[PDB]
DNA sequence: AAAAAAAAAAAAAAAA
DNA sequence: AAAAAAAAAAAAAAAA
RNA sequence: UUUUUUUUUUUUUUUUUU
RNA sequence: UUUUUUUUUUUUUUUUUU
């Protein structure tokens, strides 16, 4: 028996409204074959849809508008549809569907001219209601009302040759890896031999100043230069503590808390990352909070670090990859870097005014995508690096902390394809 | 060699018991939960500013294709997708010569323009409220550009053109639906920029805001949030257990009162006696003495969990199991121990933090997108990283420019499975009323208890305020 | 050989601009005005009584068979004749035990009950606007029979079962209406016994409101009343000239506070620009000092005047040409004198009584059947008699039983052609939005008025009480 | 050509549905033939509906009931409407309408039972708006909708049976015309002639002491027995009015006022009204503020006064008519009369309890129509006439006022018939 | 008046 | 403390 | 404020050290 | 209070007179 539905349209241009009608043809009950309905094609469709129109359709349905009007498959299957309706003896057998506002009535093709069409230009609920009313007036076999074939065949047939997939991928960060630390923290008896009313920021090496001891990693007498009165210090008056059980927890004193203790280190590892990019003879831009170091013109060959492009010119302004660095010590002891722009008018002085600024950096990062992105990090990164797998950072006269140059490798299962 | 979990994308329930990862296409295909028979909108605004508006409405009647069906669906128009028709006919009209605006817009003091401007509109729609025979289901105010660039805090109205309170905010918009509080009028601010901007040029001759390519999802946005205020629900959850309350804490600033008193509010979500759910806010406001405490004393925690702990109990009639409670600051134990004190032994309170500060950053190897949306790092069993930022395949674009900020989950107290409380945030992403989006980022608790504390903090006359979400969004 | 003259009677419009002289022959065949979309009906009460509020809406959307045709058209169902659909789905129910109504009915003192019941639905059902996500339109709240034969005053609670607020009234519907008037909630009071009576039996066995041979009437009017409450415009005039402000005066006694105070309240009716008319409440109420004095000062007078010609103003922009102030009580030239000083020179103030006092009785030789409505006998140029009740061909009974009362029509104050405010009163005798009946047996602004008095007389924290009548009948 | 309805159904059952049917079709813009829609008849509409069927209908409706689906007239319509079915080719010719929820689908007629039907059981509008989609979707003839025709037949063929009709008829009323008055009236000059604190109601003749002058139309010497003190009045301190000039209301005076002059007068007309009924020894009832007055059994003759019955029995208690004059001088000079109804439990004694006589009041006037009460009030008016034409009010030794027994007359130019 | 971890209000712009 | 010509609140009932 | 996202501006507070 | 209509109960005030 004839049980099936027929829907001829323009798959390249009136695909959405034929999807829809598919499936709500379907979610109602109704056995609905269309082209764009399954998913793969072989030689055999042209004469499927021969054979369909002849044995198993029950009636066209026609979607018509001003680009499936006029094309030769449309219209031959509009033949073969005709033709069945002639030796099938049923009057209502064609139902065309005017989707266009612009193919006007007196425009549609000849066979079509002569037969009522269902408007869809104004309401397409109006539409899809009326498509209802002449059926159930028709008496077109049906089954159950089952909206879970319609999603059924949503999932396999529509937005199935892309989605969520399982592969391993290998992922970076921007977190820094930090090789090693020094053995012990040293806290230096001073009291006086330190002025009071002396700033810790200037010295040579890191160093922060917590009651009356001094915090530092390095060597007691290291700090002869910016303190000469630091000549006679007694190394025993040290109260030395090995910075192993901090990072573990493990120690804890009425002296000092663990918590405390560890805030003094990320000060320490901040200054030095500060001295560090001084030495390395970089410029810098005042953040509201952080401070973000750039590069010149002219540092750099071609401006250019590997075969990596980090300062470039647009119009009259010269934007700068620039980078901030945090250390945290929560997660993992990690050396954490960002990534921030900055313009220059001349390549040398820093615009002064904050809404050009902002205006150049989303500007110039609208067409930056992923890519970009971590190729002038990466860059940077190896650029400041002081050996191939590690770059150190100089806080004592025989105290240094390795960090890696490479960053944070993770691993994750799931991924996609473009 | 550390290893990355991804929860599976949430479930949203639609009408029929259907369900669908993307709520643009499961609210097209099968519409919203409930039906509603009509909406009766109301307009006010200028004269000039009613063609504009039926011309948008009108244009919405109609299907609308955007620039690209794969990233973004094609908007089809109201009543096909929402089973509610919606015409310019019907709507009730109420005229604001534009030279009331100019007596008050044209004023030095910004304050002062601003509460004439937000009074000369909010008289108006209260006599049409108690006066027309009438009956209106929500409220589309019209405003001009001039106003929405001079009636804003910062903003310095120029010399040449000034013509000529202080208790109440300079926000136009959050001020203007404070004050509507106390009569409860579900009202939608536009702008005719937002209305149809093919009339308005820049000084190169391109309209200012460029929405050729996204007439499609504005319009989609526009009648989710319409259809919402109209007191529909477009979509729910399925994956959400029984006897689970959440709650979202976030504060807000006061600045009309001496200090700024730390205005708290909640937003509450659950689920009812078989399938139904409920989102609405759970508002008392308490406000906080002390510059920056952010943290509220154990007097006001007890009022504000004995008040929802009830609001649960009068609507399903049993203590809820398990709370999460979600905030984004952490919390001391002095809330704590008044919290433990007003719940009962079979709830289990868990406190749950989110924070975008962690600027932790992923890089893929090579591509130009960006992640997952759902991957989650397991710092540990009390801490984790959750992307509900970036790439998803159905919309083929990442849902951020740059790349993405994951969320800060960690448990500050409670014992709480981490792989759950990572599932229920995922699901909570999606709960956006306000803007038909495929997904947010972040819970939507936190998001819309901002959005209504902004709301309260523009009024200091509210009392006992309304806490349903259509006269807030 | 004194002379009886017959006015025609007056054409009320509809839909598509069609006229009858028949209400509910004319909403029939055109419908109504204005097309609502569809009611979302809450309903309110004991979970025992949503079962048969469903079974008369079920039975209501079906077509409905009177006695007689030809006395009273039938029902044919709210969606045929209103062009608005209103089922029993999609409706907000709010349980109310009866338990509850246990607790607080049976209590010794009236007044304390009374205002213990009301409170009990009215705290519930603003609970419910302001809590739910779904809108409502219109709330239908249902109360048992035990309540309303004991809520209201002169009701002896009988010692056997009884078990256990002064400053408000013991009339339970009208607190009911006055304590939501804050909120601005369009209700609607019912008891199950309006409601499918055929439950209820008397001692006989037989329903006690034998509403058989009324059903379709009685289904017309509930919809009608639902239908405006709404938001809806059944009907309108067309006889009415422009430029024409009626207003329409009632005093009221208020025994709350010390003295009656004598309560006044108003109730207006004009035209618009074009062809829409406005029937609204006027209410502004001005309390009299004195016992018996049914006489405002001129200082109310004028601000009563002066708000009813703004509200005109501000509606068409000029002010009425001609007043004819209605009332059911004379007026001294007190407030005539205040009156005259606020009117401008074009306004024509006329002031007109409607008495029911007067026993005149008019007697046919022959028949059973009473005299036409319509017919008037004019005493003087100032004074006259009319027969607003009684037979009128189209629904073939009398509107009265026994012999009708006719109006006293004089005019106080004033010139007035007698012929123009005796052809207004009849055409005014159709406006009862409340109740779907061929004509009133008075103007319904004096109808409407004592009822917005009414209501407003129950509550004394009322301020700026809405004047819309939806909120009202 | 074909552009006329027929529509079958039940005359004497189905008017409501078809009346509703065909007009709101004839609204819509459609040509509607019925049998109800034309008033009068004649011989020749059994080879009108033949003819019509034939000739110029285009289309068959049949209203599908209980009471229409076995009529044999509707049977014959329906087979003629048939056989044009099988002779036009027109397979959507037929259109049944089921409007019965007691008749099943498998009890319909068996020339209807193979045939769709649209459903009217539920939603009346749901049924005409299938019926508008259907023919739109037949391409059925139409003019442009106009609801004009629609009101027009409505208002020449439905309640033009029995509307408003011109002709002058009699009407009476419950006033009473006065005929005459006494030329003046007497204040006379007692002073403590008449004592200070006397009642003048219990007084002979109707008297109201109106500030030192007693208010009465009788003679000066008239009060005698009341007042022994009365016997040496002079007359000449009478200040006598033209009460005919009162009337007219043209005397005005500092003594008195013409609205107080006119007040004085209605209570006079009133107390001589109490004063005669009492010399006609009637009983009374005491009413809020008027005073009612009735009969006995056994004062009239079988209760009954000519052919008209007054007193009458039901259950076990007796109900009288009463009634309650007030005179007014407003309008015009008239004892204007009530009606009035009270009941006895023995016929003597009246009834105590309010609630129980307004009980029976009203049950006793449920089914009291016009003539009964108008054949009851003249019936007592003409029983209290003292003569043929007019009685009179004893309010003076030789001061007379006569009141017409029969009630004013009035002319209205408008009426109706049963 | 500094130091780092934590804090919200505000503006500017771009696509979704 | 009356008179009448007016005044509103309240309950009881029957059909519309 | 149809949005969402990504930044740039400031300001603030707590724990602690002088 | 779906109504409407018709009553019966009370009470009250004003203008006036002592």
């Amino acid at each position: 028996m004839r049980n099936k539905i027929f829907i001829s349209h323009a798959t390249p241009d009136d695909n959405d409204f034929t999807r829809w009608l598919a499936l709500k043809l379907i979610g109602l009950g109704y056995e609905v074959w269309c082209d764009i309905l399954f998913l793969d094609k072989g030689v055999d469709f042209w004469s499927n849809i021969e054979k369909v129109i002849r044995e198993d359709t029950c009636k066209f349905l026609l979607v018509s508008s001003s680009y499936s009007n006029q094309r030769e498959g449309v219209l031959k299957e509009l033949a073969v549809a005709a033709k069945v309706k002639k030796q099938l003896k049923d009057d209502k057998f064609i139902i065309p569907l005017a989707i266009d506002e612009q193919l006007s009535y007196d425009d549609i093709n000849i066979d079509i001219v002569r037969l009522n069409a269902i408007d869809f230009k104004m309401s397409w609920a109006r539409g899809l209601k009326d498509i209802l009313e002449a059926f159930e007036k028709q008496k077109v076999p049906k089954e159950v009302a089952d909206a879970s074939k319609s999603n059924l065949l949503y999932q396999q047939i529509f937005l199935h040759d892309k989605s969520v997939i399982e592969k391993e991928e290998i992922y970076d960060s921007n977190w820094l890896s930090i090789l090693s630390f020094p053995e012990e923290l040293r806290f230096h008896e001073y009291n006086w031999m330190l002025p009071k009313r002396f700033d810790v920021r200037e010295l040579t090496f890191p160093a922060v100043r917590y009651k009356n001891y001094l915090c530092t990693f390095a060597w007691a007498y290291d700090f002869t230069y910016h303190l000469p009165k630091t000549e006679t210090y007694h190394k025993s008056k040290t109260i030395r503590i090995p910075t192993e059980e901090i990072l573990s927890g493990s120690y804890d004193s009425n002296f000092i808390r663990n918590a405390e203790c560890k805030r003094l280190i990320v000060q320490l590892l901040n200054k030095a990352f500060e001295l560090r990019m001084k030495d390395k003879e970089v410029q810098e831009y005042e953040m509201s909070n952080k401070t973000a170091y750039w590069l010149e013109k002219g540092k750099l060959e071609k401006d250019k670090f590997e075969k990596t492009m980090l300062v470039g010119k647009q119009k009259d302004k010269n934007w700068h990859f620039a980078i901030s660095g945090a250390s945290k010590l929560y997660p993992f002891p990690v050396l954490m870097i960002s990534s921030h722009i900055f313009f220059t008018a001349d390549g040398k002085k820093l615009i002064d005014s904050s809404s050009v600024q902002h205006s150049s950096r989303r500007r110039q990062g609208k067409n930056w995508w992923n890519n970009t992105w971590r190729t002038k990090l990466l860059a940077f990164i190896k650029y400041l690096s002081d050996d191939d797998t590690s770059f150190y950072l100089e806080m004592g006269s025989e105290e240094k902390v390795f960090v890696s140059n490479e960053p944070v490798k993770f691993k994750g299962n799931v991924s996609y394809n473009i | 060699m550390k290893e990355l979990i991804y929860i599976e994308e949430p479930k949203i329930l639609f009408a029929h018991g259907q369900k669908c990862t993307d709520a643009r296409d499961g609210l097209a295909l099968f519409g919203p939960l409930n039906n509603l028979y009509g909406i009766k909108s109301g307009v006010i605004g200028t004269k000039q500013g009613l063609k504009i508006f039926r011309d948008y409405l009108d244009h919405i009647q109609k299907p609308i294709y955007n620039s690209n069906s794969i990233t973004r669906p094609m908007f089809p128009g109201f009543e096909a997708v929402f089973d509610c028709k919606w015409e310019s006919t019907g709507i009730t009209f109420k005229e604001v010569t534009n030279e009331d605006i100019g007596k008050f817009l044209y004023n030095s003091s910004t304050h002062k323009r601003t509460y004439d401007l937000v009074s000369l509109f909010i008289d108006k729609i209260i006599s049409a409220n108690k006066n027309e025979d009438e009956n209106v289901d929500v409220w589309f105010v019209i405003v001009p550009d001039e106003i929405y660039k001079y009636c804003r805090p910062n903003s310095v109205l120029p010399k040449e053109m000034v013509q000529t309170t202080y208790n109440y905010d300079a926000q136009f918009h959050d001020q203007f639906k404070a004050r509507l509080l106390k009569h409860t009028i579900p009202t939608q601010i536009f702008r005719e920029s937002t209305l149809a901007w093919r009339d308005f040029k820049n000084a190169f001759g391109l309209p200012i805001r460029d929405f050729s390519k996204i007439e499609g999802h504005l319009a989609w946005t526009i009648s989710t949030a319409a259809f919402y205020k109209a007191g529909g629900k477009p979509w729910k959850l399925s994956d959400v257990r029984n006897g689970v309350c959440y709650l979202g804490l976030v504060y807000k600033k006061v600045e009309k009162s001496k200090n700024p008193r730390n205005a708290c509010c909640a937003a509450q979500m659950f689920l009812d006696n078989g399938d139904g759910t409920v989102f609405k806010g759970e508002v008392g406001p308490w406000y906080n003495p002390k510059n920056g405490q952010y943290h509220l004393e154990p007097k006001e925690a007890k009022a504000l969990l004995s008040q929802s702990l009830q609001s649960y109990k009068e609507q399903i009639g049993e203590y809820p199991k398990e709370v999460f409670i979600h905030a984004k600051t952490r919390f001391n134990h002095q809330e704590w121990d008044a919290f433990l004190e007003v719940t009962p032994k079979e709830t289990n309170l868990v406190g749950v933090t989110i924070s975008k500060t962690k600027p932790l950053k992923l890089y893929k190897t090579e591509g130009d997108y960006t992640i997952l949306r759902g991957n989650a790092y397991v710092v540990n069993e009390r801490s984790a990283f959750l992307w509900t930022v970036g790439y998803v395949p159905k919309i083929q674009t990442a849902l951020s420019m740059e790349v993405p900020n994951p969320l800060f989950i960690e448990i500050n107290k409670g014992e709480a499975d981490i792989k759950q409380v990572l599932k229920d945030i995922l699901s909570l992403t999606k709960l956006n009323y306000n803007a038909c989006i495929f997904a947010d980022g972040e819970p939507v608790t936190l998001r819309f208890a901002d959005k209504i504390g902004e709301i309260l903090t523009a009024s200091t006359d509210i009392k006992t305020p309304p806490l349903a979400f259509k006269y807030y969004i």
